[PDB]
RNA sequence: GGUAGGAUAGUGGCCUACCAUGGUUUCAACGGGUAACGGGGAAUAAGGGUUCGAUUCCGGAGAGGGAGCCUGAGAAACGGCUACCACAUCCAAGGAAGGCAGCAGGCGCGCAAAUUACCCAAUCCUAAUUCAGGGAGGUAGUGACAAUAAAUAACGAUACAGGGCCCAUUCGGGUCUUGUAAUUGGAAUGAGUACAAUGUAAAUACCUUAACGAGGAACAAUUGGAGGGCAAGUCUGGUGCCAGCAGCCGCGGUAAUUCCAGCUCCAAUAGCGUAUAUUAAAGUUGUUGCAGUUAAAAAGCUCGUAGUUGAACUUUGGGCCCGG
RNA sequence: UCGGCACCUUACGAGAAAUCAAAGUCUUUGGGUUCUGGGGGGAGUAUGGUCGCAAGGCUGAAACUUAAAGGAAUUGACGGA
């Protein structure tokens, strides 16, 4: 875990929360 | 609904609970003064510090300012009155270097001892709280009643409670009782 | 002993303005036979019932169980 | 955190612990007759100095 | 709350009746009267804890229900009376009249007069007004409405009231060097006359008393009591005459009387 | 000049400072959010009872290696599942399962005391008969 | 906000009619939360502060929720009424009745909080009233909330402790007995129990006291500890990374100073531990008084409004007199 | 001599040290002022608002978990130095 790795792994993240959200609604 | 009764606590406990220096300190005091507990002991240090501050603000205003010139006259003469300061050294330089043995001295176990009359400070307070010295005409059984320099001269056994005369005792009229019971007529 | 005393110029007038149960004390009053504090309370509310002197609901209601 | 481990085990040592009495022994004073027993046992009747004062000496 | 209130509680009493803070959970309410609540000492307070005579407040009730104590010559069998300032308090049994005044500590004189005083009391003018059908009428501090006055009577002023018929004997102005009694404060019981009179037109008026000793003491004009001219009281002064000895010099004296 | 202002009028800035900078604290943040009642399953008390479900061992972490012989408690006042150690030798014969059980903080005022994970909680008393009192002889538990 | 009226006990957008477009806000309005009644005050505190205040006094509100009203000087009253809502009682089913956030009590909730006792004697209150009434109040009961004082032993002869005298020579001598003898002595007293008196409204208790009342003076003090922090054991028996302890660091895998026990010792002592909160500790919230290179912390950079902050300059000195 | 980018030497001082004429004039603590931090994670995450065509940006938690994480220097050890 570089920092800047764990990043792209979390707007990865980022990007999945908001879409299982969008597809809710 | 009423006025509250007022009470306060005469004592405080060290901030460090196991100190060498203090452990064996206090214990040798109450083995000098034939103290039960550290309470006793911390009873004086919780009265010296109040006493001590009350001098701290005082010596911290002028001199011939009248607060001082009243509470401070006020705090010696109690002092002096009761034999913890001395009749010279009237100061409050003086009440500030007032330590716990000073007024352990003026405790009547202790003077029981000091005039005679208990041979140890072990029998002065089996003394006083068995209803035996009084110390005016009044029987007290109090051993922290702390003499105030003027009752010192009447401090005696009670007119009543044998050792003051009158009457024998309880297990010696007893023993007379039996001696007399098994002897004859 | 120490306490607190009372002589009266005569004992007719002790008798006017000293407390009853010191007179009781004395043998000079007997404590009155009154009813317990809760017994006079309740016959009090019992009677707070009634409206008048209560002989006319006597005589009504003992008419009407005899009947 | 495995929540299930073997209870069957409880109180064994105490169990298994034998039991031995406390011995019965004369009675100790109270209050300031204690604190005047303190004192001569650290102030006035010790005799035991080493290092500074060792009120539980073990023996060697 | 919904009204008036019927109840004192004790620790909320006035603090200069001096009443035990224990042994009993209410104090003695003051009656509507003369004089107000905080102004005032009811006939228990005074017949109880002042003079001693009664122990209860029960014997205070068997004393004014025999006509035994009157203020301003009249029985008041009311036991929370309340007797309030420069009232007369005649005893007929023991003949003691007494002037309720106020000691230099702030509080009630037990002070005993004579009967020639006792015949009259004094009255600080409240207010001159007209009333109807154009007759002048004064107001005292006791509430006392008096009809045709002297027309150089203003208020601040003081009369003599005549205590039989209520009646004006003489009255003295208010002006620079007459004795002043503070009534009310932390200077209540203090006498001293006069600096001057500072006006403030807007509320408030403050008046400078320079007593024996040369203490200046500066009051409110409303608790201003002119109670005669330089000297010669027109009552008899309490014993120590308002001077407010300090508490070192209060300790001089005590400590030279109980060594005799 | 050191950071703050430190001016006469300045008494607004330095206080909303104060303020701003006073939540950053353990137990300011704690009090004023009020999460002792909200979250914290001894809902800002000190004692809970509660009901025994259940008589877990939990294992005791490394590099220790024990079991620790908790119990699982549905607290009474609350509804909120709870785990709690059972402290002396012996004692979780002394529980049972479903029985009332008084309950405490251990004493971290929450986290975990030491080896023993997630365990914050101890009991008191069981069957109001004082697990300490039942230990050494002194009382005994009710029967029926 | 203005003008006029109505209403009021009266001021007043209090309401009504007409007219104007105001009023508040980054100096935090408006809004949301509060396990928020406000204050006197309380805990802790070198100083500054921090936290609590339902609660013996004072002011407010409320009597299940709301709303309305009668009487009366005084109430939008609740130990008054009326209505609805919610709850709930008796009934012969037509009806009728209710309000303990008064006092005692019950249930429930709970971690959590006592008597269905005695009296108006005190304090005071009410009333036609000196008399009557008073769960206001006072008295007792239960009561380790908190606070005060302070028993559980003391003093000796007997044993050996040793500090010794005249060089005790080698101990006697008229030493000086503290510790030690599950020895031996006669004294002291209240805990308790009671003749009584006092107390009290009546008692109970205290205060006083006749007769009784300690030899294991069983008339027995406990609570926590004994590796460090922290005062006190590398004693003995058991267990064997189990059981368990331990706030934290850490002890247990066969010699465990840390577990469980015996012994001994330590700390506080009629108290002590535990949990939670809070205060000091904490100069880890920093006004006093914190840190920002690298430990967490200078905005990427500049402008700029509120805020904060802002150069110097205007009667100086001298002489005299009174005067604590 | 004025101003600037630096540097060199010393260390009066400062600091935990590495170092620093500023990082000094700091318990002998107050020239003015802005922003930020409060043990490590969770986490720059969730949610809400806001900005952007979007990627994302700005604001920004808590539950829960943890007894250490970290800074600087010393001695060793090791380096496909
Ligand atoms: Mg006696
Ligand atoms: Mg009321
Ligand atoms: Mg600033
Ligand atoms: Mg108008
Ligand atoms: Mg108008
Ligand atoms: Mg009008
Ligand atoms: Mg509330
Ligand atoms: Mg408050
Ligand atoms: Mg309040
Ligand atoms: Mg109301
Ligand atoms: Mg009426
Ligand atoms: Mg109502
Ligand atoms: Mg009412
Ligand atoms: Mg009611
Ligand atoms: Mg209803
Ligand atoms: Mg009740
Ligand atoms: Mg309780
Ligand atoms: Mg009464
Ligand atoms: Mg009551
Ligand atoms: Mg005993
Ligand atoms: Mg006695
Ligand atoms: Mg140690
Ligand atoms: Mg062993
Ligand atoms: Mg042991
Ligand atoms: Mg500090
Ligand atoms: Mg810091
Ligand atoms: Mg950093
Ligand atoms: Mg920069
Ligand atoms: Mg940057
Ligand atoms: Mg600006
Ligand atoms: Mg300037
Ligand atoms: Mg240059
Ligand atoms: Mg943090
Ligand atoms: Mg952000
Ligand atoms: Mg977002």
């Amino acid at each position: 875990m570089r920092a800047k790795w764990r990043k792209k792994r979390t707007r990865r993240l980022k990007r999945k929360r908001r879409k299982v959200r969008a597809r809710s609604k | 609904p009423r006025a509250p009764r007022t009470y306060s606590k005469t004592y405080s406990t060290p901030k460090r609970p196991y100190e060498s220096s203090r452990l064996d300190a206090e214990l040798k005091l109450a083995g000098e003064f034939g103290l039960k507990n550290k309470k006793e002991i911390y009873r004086i240090s919780f009265q010296l510090s109040k006493i001590r501050r009350a001098a701290r603000d005082l010596l911290t205003r002028d001199e011939k300012d009248p607060k001082r010139l009243f509470e401070g006259n006020a705090l010696i003469r109690r002092l002096v009155r009761v034999g913890v300061l001395s009749e010279d050294k009237k100061k409050l330089d003086y009440v500030l270097a007032l330590k716990v043995e000073d007024f352990l001295e003026r405790r009547l176990q202790t003077q029981v001892y000091k005039l005679g009359l208990a041979k140890s400070v072990h029998h002065a307070r089996v003394l006083i709280t068995q209803r035996h010295i009084a110390v005016g005409k009044q029987i007290v059984n109090i051993p922290s009643f702390m003499v105030r320099l003027d009752s010192e001269k009447h401090i005696d056994f009670a007119p009543t409670s044998p050792f003051g005369g009158a009457r024998p005792g309880r297990v010696a009229r007893r023993n007379a009782a039996r001696k007399a019971e098994a002897s004859g007529e | 002993s120490v306490g607190f005393g009372l002589v009266y110029n005569s004992v007719a007038e002790a008798k006017k303005f000293e407390p009853t149960y010191r007179l009781v004390r004395y043998g000079l009053a007997e404590k009155v036979e009154k009813a317990s504090r809760q017994q006079r309370k309740q016959k009090k509310n019992r009677d707070k019932k009634i409206f008048g002197t209560g002989k006319r609901l006597a005589k009504k209601v003992a008419r009407r169980n005899a009947d | 955190a495995k929540v299930h481990g073997s209870l069957a085990r409880a109180g064994k040592v105490k169990s298994q612990t034998p039991k031995v009495e406390k011995t019965e022994k004369p009675k100790k004073p109270k209050g300031r007759a204690y604190k005047r027993l303190l004192y001569t046992r650290r102030f006035v009747n010790v005799t035991l100095v080493n290092g500074k004062r060792r009120m539980n000496p073990g023996p060697s | 709350a919904r009204g008036p209130k019927k109840h004192l509680k004790r620790l909320a009493a006035p603090h200069h009746w001096l009443l035990d803070k224990l042994s009993g959970c209410y104090a003695p309410r003051p009656s509507a009267g003369p004089h107000k609540l905080r102004e005032s000492l009811p006939l228990i307070v005074f017949l109880r804890n002042r003079l001693k005579y009664a122990l209860n407040g029960r014997e205070v009730k068997a004393i004014l229900m025999q006509r035994h104590v009157k203020v301003d010559g009249k029985v008041r069998t009311d036991t929370t009376y309340p007797a309030g300032f420069m009232d007369v308090i005649t005893l007929d049994a023991t003949n003691e009249n007494f002037r309720l005044v106020y000691d230099v500590k702030g509080r009630f004189a037990v002070h005993r007069i004579t009967d020639e005083e006792a015949s009259y009391k004094l009255g600080k003018v409240k207010k001159v007004q007209l009333g109807k059908k154009g007759v002048p009428y004064v107001v005292t501090h006791d509430g006392r409405t008096i009809r045709y006055p002297d027309p150089n009577i203003k208020v601040n002023d003081t009369v003599k009231i005549d205590l039989a018929s209520g009646k004006i004997t003489d009255f003295i102005k208010f002006d620079a060097g007459k004795l002043v009694y503070v009534t009310g404060g932390r200077n209540l019981g203090r006498i001293g006359t006069i600096v001057h009179k500072e006006r403030h037109d807007g509320g408030f008026d403050l008046v400078h008393i320079k007593d024996s000793l040369d203490n200046t003491f500066v009051t409110r004009l409303n608790n201003v009591f002119v109670i005669g001219e330089q000297g010669k009281p027109y009552i008899s002064l309490p014993k120590g005459k308002g001077i407010k000895l300090s508490i070192a010099e209060e300790r001089d004296r005590r400590r030279a009387q109980q060594g005799l | 000049g050191k950071g703050k202002p430190r001016g006469l009028n300045s008494a607004r800035k330095l206080r909303v400072h104060r303020r701003n900078n006073r939540w950053a604290e353990n137990n300011y943040k704690k009090r004023l959010l009020g999460t002792a009642f909200k979250s914290s399953p001894f809902g800002g008390s000190s004692h809970a009872k509660g009901i025994v479900l259940e008589k877990l061992g939990i294992e005791s972490k490394q590099p220790n290696s024990a079991i620790r012989k908790c119990v699982r408690v549905q607290l009474i006042k609350n509804g909120k599942k709870v785990t709690a150690f059972v402290p002396n030798d012996g004692c979780l014969n002394f529980v049972d399962e479903n029985d009332e059980v008084l309950l405490a903080g251990f004493g971290r005022k929450g986290k975990a005391k030491g080896d023993i994970p997630g365990v914050r909680f101890k009991v008191v008393k069981v069957s109001g008969v004082s697990l300490l009192a039942l230990w050494k002889e002194k009382k005994e538990k009710p029967r029926s």
